[PDB]
């Protein structure tokens, strides 16, 4: 797997692979790995299929009557809070690296790290899973600050693609998400859509 | 007879031992809070039964979170609990969701509790109403007052214990919504003074306790110099 | 193995109006034969037999256990109970076991208390039923008793025709197998009578 | 027989001579205490709940006293009579759907979130160390085939769908207006529905409504969500009503 | 095992084998694989054959229980929700692992489910020993929006393709097609193996074997 | 709740325990219900209060139960509450069986269910069972034999006996008529006969107003069996023809 | 905690009277009856439905248990609704250890038993209901009552609730053995309109049928056809 | 009388009649006082003794190095009492390595104290206490009573006839906080000997002290360590 999500001013953009691997078989090739938990607020999943389906599951739940109660929508900050308390209760049954991103109308686009072992940290961009260490210095040598929500999507596919490239365990397609007041935008790079980089020959 | 339990409704469907609880507050002095433009101000008028006590024994004003206050009248070992629960309320709620707890939030988690002793002949319901009172740049300025069935509701003014309709009637006389703190706290001093009856009881203490832009949203006792001033405002303001 | 710890073979096996069930008679412990006479089929009903294989106290408690509840059962209900519901019944009680099984194979064999039609069936460890229209087996020498009844049982066969087939069928599969044998017991169950053989048989 | 009365079968919920269970009865009495009244009426457009709305203390901030609630964002509801009773009925609501849809993949049903409350309502009246709930539940909400639904629930456990229904202090009084407005119609159906709750609820009054003094609560077809009408909302249907 | 299953135009394709083993010994030749769940959802299952089938049976008979309730035709989204937390309760010592499938209000809907609780929902999966052979099959020759024999024939060619490429997959190829107005459970589908048949004779006579005791016990 | 609390297992003044002596009214006025023990057999022979002629006859008897191989009971009292303690009779039954691998000596099941009422009068707070029981069986220690117990969780064994409605006057007739070490299966079918047409004074003794069950050995094991209406017709008929001999 | 004493006791006279009070309630409820054909079984309710306003098809009190079996009762509504649902539940128990549907008496003994819980635990009152049972099993139809002390009774025919006492009369002068299950259809909501009051519609009954196919109830469209001779 | 039972039952005037009968079981305690300086804390008791050959009863007793109390009503509840603010002491001594706050204390016995007022069949505590402390804010003078209220006191009397040693106590109070040990001693013996009928003294064998402060751990003077303390009452 290889996740991502960066800040814009006014919103969010996530992205994910679309591989599920047990041993190097792979069980969807088209998996959906960026799951909404409230209506501005999504997770992007990496580690153990099952771990990270059942607590985005309770999260969900746990922030649906939250919301109820408070007659409000939800804090981003919330939601990862709560991710990072089951992640850290149970870190030792757990495999789950998350990014919690979103929007919300009192702090705006945020991205939260919560890997695994349960810690939590603000970021202005996040990567997570396996493919990301391929992209470490990709992403470090390509941010920039102020970036538009394009640039962000851009930069997102293209970091995305290269860590698929390289990481057996990522592959398939690119999804990708773009989160901010207006609402959420869903779209998918497959096949020639995903930005393309030669092998090099001699 | 019909009124010995929580558990039994009266043949016109009244449950008297939360009716009892609730006359146990109507005895007590009586606790105030307002509203204003940048906070929230709380006043109580604390009968001294002893010269021997301390000044400061037996305070009716509380923080229970650090940006919530809480003003009791009724039976104090009952009120006390019950900011006992406010503030476990309030730590288990930053722990859990990570920020501070909304005050309607907690108004409303705490109305719950009390509620809960108001349907079973197994506990006796609260003798006591207490008024939460909070500030936040955010949420503005909330005050809500929870009485011994569990009601909770928001106030721009609000009086609790025997002078109640007394204080009421003098804190409607306020345009509180384009007041401040500074200036309310003075109000407050002077309507505990009007609704004092100095003839039954002869000696009290004027407890202050505010949360506002002026305390960085921080609940926190009038300061002695303020307090001195308010008390003398309304002692000379009674003339 | 636990399950070859006292060795042990039973099989059942359906003809056109009958059924036969059958067992090796060796208790056991590793290679030291303790006695030749021991009991792993047991009645559940008029028509209606159980046989185990397996670890031989488990053999004993799940037979007794099972005997326990289809009293409660009958004594409640108006009746008899089913074969196919005895088969639940024991996969009932395997499966409470899931994570700590008993060490038992059991085959049920059986006519239907009113209908009197032919019954078969085997579970394994942890209670997945298996209902058959030939024979079924279990014990330590499966594979043999596969083997002969593979190639020997045929359709509709009369109660003279299933006890040689199912006879043949145990005294050849146990007779190469260490740890089963030392004697074979067999039951016919036809509508109006059960016969019961015990078969001259090797005992080494 | 008539009213008897044996050992203290007027004090807990066991059985009189008759067969009554007068804690539960008592439980319907402190529904008036209240001193209001709740309507509801479906079409087949929309559903609608409209309640009194009595702020008689001028010191109350009237924006926090409501009797209308959000269970879940599709379904809305009105509670009349004791007001905590009321909120912790509401908060159980809150839960049973929150549960249902964690557990079960879909919204709850209205009809079976009334069924759960009334069933929980039930257990009150058998069981004789707690008393019932001196309050109401009107539920309103869509479903995907049979529209828009109106249901209540009582402390008796009882619990039905409607076409239209009341609750408090003028209930009977609602039901006859209600009843002869239906007959009317054809194929027994409500068709100006936020129209006919208002006026229902203001000929049993008789009181002739300002914005302020009733809340209005919608699910539509159209928009499932559940909807509070704001003032300005109230007022062009209160204005359009006066002029006809 | 090798099961499947496929959505098609108007509906659900499910497809199983019917071998069962214990070591590497067939113990059943004509297993049922596929579960009822309930009228509109149907559950294939692979892995440990008392987990499936009691797993199966206990969810079949909750979600019986809910229908009685709502009085609606259950939702596979429920189905699926109330196995998952159930299989992810359990840590994956429940050795289920499922297709699960059918037809609802919202129309056709197809989850594979893993024995640690893990979801996918696809317009194709499969499972069980033979599952790579079926998936070759499906990867091959699926289409979107198949036609009702079409779709038989895919599956039925993916079961074909465990039962003769994988050694735990064998005898028949068993089928279920849901959709809006009809339920054809089809067991068996194909018959695609047979026992030889048998060209000596060892019908042995009476008194062939020899005989120690006899009791004959007379019944009513 | 001490105010609601009626106090059911608490010694009255006189050294009594009144809802055991409330639940013993209940029994009385229950169907009438005798035992009788032979020299080749036991039997029960019991008053049916279902009569209705609408009622549909679905079971095998009405208050007949049988326990376990060698063992039946009859009830008197309240249907319910006989229902739970036969059911828990049949699992005592069945737990001593597992142990132990013979059959529950008919004493000792007797006495494990009456341990069980002696609990309900001393300690819970609850109402006692509302039911006396007679138990018929036959074991390898006392052969046929015949127990009755009561909500005390109070039992004896008894040659005759009976329970319910008009007890007293039935065992007045037993006292009388009965053979102690002389009596047949056949003459305790005739004496139970007698005496229910005595003691159903309410009114003209039929065939559908009783249930008789017997107990006997047969080849080693123990038969249970409801008498077919044609065989309790037959010995009502018998006794009204012994009643035209009576005088000459 | 829960009141651990029980709330129904033994009067002097032998008297459990909160059953007798239950039964009380079980009186004044809404008549109800039940008809054994020889083919099968009927259950007819009337429902106590005030206004138009109501939704007939919201609740009903005609409701199935298994396929086989269904229930209707007299009583205390909220009290059915415990039961239902706790025999629903009883059935599927039954269900996933058999793996075959619960016959109808075994259902009806394991409901009964529930309702005797509720005569003598501690801290409750009894149900306030009487339930009619039907279902089919053993190639054969079944009818049974159970009544708010725990004792059940297998009946031909039937009635409860209000004017109970009447109906079972009309049934007795009416029902015969080898009777259809149409025409027991028919008896069964005449011994209904013996104590209506009120005119007959689709909307204000319930009927339901058992048979060899199962338990259902009856449409609306249906009880309206049955409706029309009467 | 229907509403003095149970401590759940509250009257139709919002009082509990059980919190108030409880109370009286201190009223009818024998006295004790307790007074604060500046610098100590001073409890001082008379002792009932059942008979002339009885010893007197224990009033004070040591709950940490820096908190003593004084007792009056039901002896038992005052073990449990005591035995509770004990612990309390060790744990944060065990947990922080520091002596519990005595107002901190006092916080716990107010609330472990309400908790069966509002239970049905439990009881309230039938004990006062005057609790005598040192810690960072200086000494201290508590008074907690069976309505679980508790009070923050420059002197308190609680038992038998306590009324005139209150007034005493008034009378004298401008004076305590500049007293010397000795001083302030006197002043709660005098106080206690208000209490007494006329003929009696205060001697060696019915009166207990109890002293904490600066420089100075709880400490108990009893019988023949009270006889300085009764000298120069001059
Ligand atoms: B990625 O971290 O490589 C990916 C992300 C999940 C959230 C989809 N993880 C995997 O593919 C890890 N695989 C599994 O958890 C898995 C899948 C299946 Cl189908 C069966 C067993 C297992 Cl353990
Ligand atoms: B398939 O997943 O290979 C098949 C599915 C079942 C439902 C038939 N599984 C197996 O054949 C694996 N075997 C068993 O679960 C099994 C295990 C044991 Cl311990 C005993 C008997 C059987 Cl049949
Ligand atoms: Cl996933
Ligand atoms: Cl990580
Ligand atoms: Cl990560
Ligand atoms: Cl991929
Ligand atoms: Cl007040
Ligand atoms: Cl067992
Ligand atoms: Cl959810
Ligand atoms: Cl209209
Ligand atoms: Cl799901
Ligand atoms: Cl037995
Ligand atoms: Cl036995
Ligand atoms: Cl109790
Ligand atoms: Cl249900
Ligand atoms: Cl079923
Ligand atoms: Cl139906
Ligand atoms: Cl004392
Ligand atoms: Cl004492
Ligand atoms: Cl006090
Ligand atoms: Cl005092
Ligand atoms: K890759
Ligand atoms: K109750
Ligand atoms: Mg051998
Ligand atoms: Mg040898
Ligand atoms: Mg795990």
């Amino acid at each position: 797997t290889t996740i991502m999500a960066v800040q814009f001013d006014g919103g969010v953009v996530l992205g994910a692979d679309s591989r599920t691997t047990t041993g190097s078989y792979i069980a969807n090739r088209v998996t959906d790995k960026l799951t909404p938990i409230h209506d501005r607020i999504f997770c992007c999943r990496s580690g153990s299929a099952a771990d990270t389906q059942a607590v985005a599951d309770a999260v969900t739940y746990q922030l649906g009557f939250h919301s109820i109660e408070l007659n409000e929508p939800p804090l981003v900050h919330t939601a990862a809070s709560l991710f990072k308390e089951m992640c850290y209760r149970y870190r030792e049954d757990l495999m789950a690296g998350i990014i919690i991103a979103g929007w919300d109308p009192q702090e705006g686009g945020q991205v939260y790290s919560v890997p695994m072992g349960g810690m939590m940290v603000r970021q202005s961009f996040a990567i997570g899973g396996s493919g990301s260490s391929y992209i470490y210095g990709y992403v470090d040598a390509t941010y920039r600050e102020g970036m538009t929500k394009e640039e962000c999507l851009q930069f997102t596919a293209n970091a995305l693609a290269l860590a698929m490239e390289r990481d057996g365990s990522s592959g398939g397609v690119i999804r990708l998400a773009a989160i901010a007041e207006s609402g959420v935008e869903r779209q998918v790079l497959l096949g020639d859509q995903i930005p393309k980089f030669a092998v090099a020959t001699l | 007879g019909y009124d010995l339990s929580a558990s039994t409704f009266s043949p016109d469907g009244r449950v008297f031992q939360v009716e009892y609880a609730m006359k146990a507050v109507e005895n007590s002095s009586t606790a105030i809070g307002i509203r204003c433009k940048d906070g929230v101000v709380f006043g109580v008028e604390k009968l001294v039964l002893s010269k021997l006590y301390e000044e400061g024994s037996n305070k009716r004003l509380f923080n229970v979170d650090r940006h919530v206050g809480m003003a009791v009248a009724g039976l104090l070992a009952d009120a006390r609990s019950l900011a006992d629960i406010a503030r476990e309320e309030a730590s288990n709620f930053r722990s859990n969701f990570g920020y501070n707890i909304p005050l309607k939030h907690l108004a409303d988690r705490v109305a719950m509790y009390v509620h809960a002793y108001t349907l079973y002949s197994a506990v006796r319901p609260f003798g006591c109403s207490f008024m939460l009172g909070s500030y936040s740049v955010n949420d503005g300025a909330q005050l809500y007052m929870i009485d011994p069935s569990g009601v909770s509701y928001g106030y721009w003014g609000c009086a609790i214990g025997k002078a109640r309709q007394a204080a009421k009637t003098e804190i409607e006389k306020l345009q509180m919504k384009e007041m401040t703190c500074r200036d309310i706290v003075k109000e407050v001093a002077k309507i505990i003074y009007i609704v004092h009856d100095e003839v039954k009881d002869k000696a009290f203490e004027l407890e202050l306790s505010w949360v506002g832009e002026l305390t960085n949203g921080r609940h926190e006792i009038v300061p002695k110099d303020i307090r001195e001033e308010a008390e003398k405002y309304a002692k000379e303001s009674l003339k | 193995s636990i399950m070859s710890y006292n060795g042990g073979a039973v099989m059942a096996m359906k003809g056109k109006n009958c059924v036969a069930i059958a067992a090796d008679r060796r208790f056991g412990i590793q290679a030291q034969m303790v006695t030749t006479d021991f009991q792993k089929i047991f009645p559940m009903g008029d028509r209606l037999y159980i046989g185990l294989a397996g670890l031989a106290t488990d053999v004993q408690t799940v037979a007794q256990r099972l005997k326990f509840r289809l009293n409660l059962y009958e004594l409640k209900e108006g009746r008899q109970i089913k074969p196919y519901t005895l088969m639940s019944m024991v996969a009932n009680l395997l499966y409470e076991k899931r994570f700590g099984p008993y060490y038992t194979e059991p085959v049920i064999a059986g006519l239907d208390p009113k209908t009197f039609k032919p019954f078969i069936c085997s579970l394994d460890l942890i209670g997945c039923p298996m209902v058959t229209d030939d024979f079924v087996v279990s014990g330590t020498c499966a594979e043999q008793m596969y083997g002969m009844c593979e190639s020997l049982w045929e359709p509709n066969m009369d109660p003279d025709h299933l006890f040689e087939t199912i006879s043949q069928a145990m005294l050849n599969a146990v007779d190469r197998d260490a740890v089963s044998g030392m004697g074979v017991i067999v039951h016919i169950i036809e509508k109006d009578k059960i016969t019961t053989r015990t078969l001259k048989a090797r005992m080494d | 027989s008539r009213g008897s009365s044996a050992g203290f079968d007027r004090h807990i919920t066991i059985f009189s001579p008759e067969g009554r269970l007068y804690q539960v009865e008592y439980a319907f009495k402190a529904i008036n205490q209240g001193g209001l009244t709740s309507v509801a009426v479906r079409g087949k457009d929309c559903a609608v709940i409209v309640t009194q709305k009595k702020v008689p203390d001028k010191l109350l901030d009237s924006s926090t006293v409501t009797h209308l609630f959000k269970i879940t964002e599709n379904i809305g509801c009105v509670m009349t009579g004791m007001t905590a009773d009321s909120r912790s009925q509401v908060q159980r609501a809150r839960y049973e759907a929150a549960n249902w849809k964690y557990k079960y993949g879909y919204e709850i049903p209205v009809d079976m979130l009334c069924k759960r409350i009334a069933d929980i309502s039930q257990v009150y009246t058998q069981n004789a160390e707690m008393r019932p709930l001196g309050c109401c539940m009107i539920l309103i909400g869509i479903d995907e085939e049979q529209g828009p639904q109106v249901y209540k629930c009582d402390p008796a456990g009882y619990y039905c769908g409607f076409k239209a229904t009341a609750a408090g202090v003028k209930q009977t009084e609602s039901t006859s207006f209600l009843e002869k407005k239906v007959k009317k119609k054809f194929d027994w159906t409500f068709e100006q529905t936020v129209e006919t709750a208002i006026t229902c609820l203001s000929t049993v009054l008789s009181i002739d409504f300002k914005p302020s003094e009733i809340e209005v609560g919608v699910v539509t077809v159209e928009n499932p969500k559940f909807r509070i009408l704001t003032e300005a909302e109230i007022d062009a249907h209160l204005v359009a009503l006066a002029e006809r | 095992t090798t099961i499947a299953g496929v959505v098609y135009k108007d509906g659900i394709v499910l497809g199983a084998d019917t071998r069962a083993t214990e070591g590497m010994v067939v113990a059943d030749k004509n297993c049922s694989k596929i579960h009822f769940i309930s009228p509109n959802i149907y559950c294939c299952g692979a892995g440990t054959a008392a987990d499936t089938d009691m797993t199966t049976q206990l969810i079949s008979s909750n979600l019986e229980l809910h229908s009685l309730s709502t009085g609606r035709l259950p939702r596979v989204v429920t189905a699926n929700r109330m196995l998952k937390q159930m299989l992810f309760r359990y840590q994956g010592y429940i050795g289920a692992a499922l297709v699960l499938g059918g037809v609802d209000v919202t129309g056709p809907h197809l989850y594979s489910i893993y024995p640690h609780g893990s979801t996918d929902k696809l317009p194709y999966v499969t499972m069980g020993s033979g599952s790579l052979a079926a998936m070759a099959v499906f990867e091959d020759k699926f289409r979107p929006d198949m036609e009702e024999e079409e779709a038989k024939n895919l599956v039925s060619e993916a079961i074909a393709a465990g039962i003769f490429n994988d050694l735990g997959s064998g005898s028949n190829i068993d089928l279920c097609v849901i959709s809006k107005n009809k339920l054809d459970f089809l067991r068996p589908y194909t018959v695609p193996n047979k026992k030889g048949t048998r060209l000596g004779r060892y019908r042995c006579e009476k008194g062939t074997t020899a005989v120690l005791t006899e009791k004959i016990t007379p019944l009513e | 709740s001490r105010r609601y609390d009626s106090r059911t297992t608490i010694f009255s003044p006189e050294g009594r325990l009144y809802q055991v002596e409330y639940a013993m009214e209940a029994i009385g006025h229950a169907g009438t219900c005798l035992g009788i023990l032979a020299n080749d057999g036991v039997l029960l022979a019991a008053e049916r209060r279902n009569i209705h002629k609408l009622l549909d006859e679905v079971f095998f008897s009405e208050k007949i139960y049988k326990l376990n191989e060698d063992m039946a009971c009859s009830v008197a009292g309240i249907t319910s509450d006989a229902n739970v303690l036969t059911n828990e009779l049949r699992l005592i039954a069945q737990r001593y069986l597992l142990q132990y691998q013979e059959p529950i000596p008919c004493e000792q099941l007797v006495t494990a269910l009456c341990d069980i009422k002696q609990a309900y009068t001393q300690f819970g707070g609850k109402r006692p069972f509302g039911v006396s029981l007679l138990y018929i069986g036959w074991d390898k220690h006392y052969g046929f034999q015949l127990y009755q117990s009561d909500p005390s969780g109070n039992y004896g064994g008894w040659k005759a006996t009976c329970i319910g409605n008009n007890s007293a006057a039935a065992v007045s007739m037993l006292k009388q008529d009965y053979k102690e070490g002389e009596m047949t299966l056949k003459s305790a079918l005739a004496l139970a006969i007698k005496v229910l047409n005595k003691t159903m004074d309410v009114s003209k003794l039929s065939a559908e107003k009783v249930e008789i069950a017997t107990l006997t050995r047969e080849n080693g094991k123990t038969v249970i069996r409801v008498l077919k209406q044609k065989e309790v017709e037959q010995l009502i008929k018998k006794h009204e023809e012994e009643e035209a001999k009576a005088e000459r | 905690r829960g009141y651990s004493f029980s709330l129904t006791t033994f009067s002097p006279s032998g008297k459990l009277v909160q059953i007798e009070y239950a039964l009380a309630a079980v009186a004044g409820g809404a008549p109800s009856v039940g008809i054994k054909a020889a083919n099968g079984v009927v259950l007819a309710t009337e429902k106590k439905q005030k206004s138009i306003l109501y939704d007939e098809r919201s609740v009903h009190k005609v409701e199935p248990i298994t396929k086989h079996i269904g229930l209707v009762y007299s009583g205390m509504g909220p009290d059915y609704r415990v039961l239902v649902h706790r025999a629903r539940k009883l059935a599927q128990q039954y269900y996933l250890v058999y793996q075959e549907p619960i016959p109808t008496a075994q259902l009806v003994q394991r409901v009964a038993s529930v309702m005797q819980e509720y005569t003598q635990s501690g801290g409750v009152r009894p149900f306030g209901v009487s339930l009619l049972i039907c279902g089919w099993n053993e190639g054969r139809p079944y009818l049974f009552q159970s009544d708010p002390s725990g004792a059940y009774f297998a009946w031909k025919a039937t009635a409860m609730g209000k004017n109970y006492v009447n109906g079972k009369t009309f049934l007795e002068k009416r029902y015969n053995e080898d009777l259809e299950l149409e025409d027991a259809i028919h008896t069964a909501i005449l011994t209904l309109k013996e104590s209506f009051e009120g005119q007959m519609t689709e909307d204000n009954i319930e009927v339901g049928i058992c048979n060899e196919a199962g338990f259902r109830r009856l449409t609306p469209t249906e009880v309206k056809d049955y409706l029309a001779a009467i | 009388n229907q509403y003095d039972n149970d401590v759940t039952v509250w009257s139709p005037q919002g009082r509990i009649h059980q919190i108030e009968y409880a109370m009286e079981a201190v009223k009818q305690g024998s006295a004790t006082v307790g007074l604060k300086s500046k610098t100590h804390a001073v409890l001082v008791a008379l002792k009932r003794a059942q008979s002339e050959l009885a010893a007197h009863q224990k009033k004070i007793l040591h709950v940490d190095n820096h908190i003593g109390i004084s007792i009056a009503g039901l002896t038992a509840d005052a073990r449990l009492l005591c035995n509770f603010m004990r612990q309390e002491c060790l744990d944060s001594r065990f947990v922080f390595d520091r002596p519990l706050p005595v107002s901190r204390l006092v916080s716990l016995i107010g609330s472990k104290t309400q908790i069966p007022t509002q239970r049905y069949g439990r009881r309230p505590y039938g004990v006062g206490l005057l609790i005598a402390g040192y810690d960072d804010m200086g000494p201290h003078i508590f008074q907690t009573c069976p309505s679980a209220n508790y009070f923050d006191c420059r002197a308190m009397s609680i038992g038998a006839r306590s009324q005139s040693a209150r007034t005493y106590l008034e009378r004298h109070m401008s004076e305590f906080m500049e007293c010397n040990l000795n001083e302030l001693v006197k002043h709660g013996l005098r106080a206690l000997r208000e209490t007494l009928p006329a003929e009696q003294d205060l001697t060696t064998k019915n009166v207990s002290i109890g002293i904490v402060g600066k420089d100075l751990e709880f400490t108990i003077y009893d019988d023949d360590d009270v006889s300085p303390f009764l000298e120069g009452l001059e």
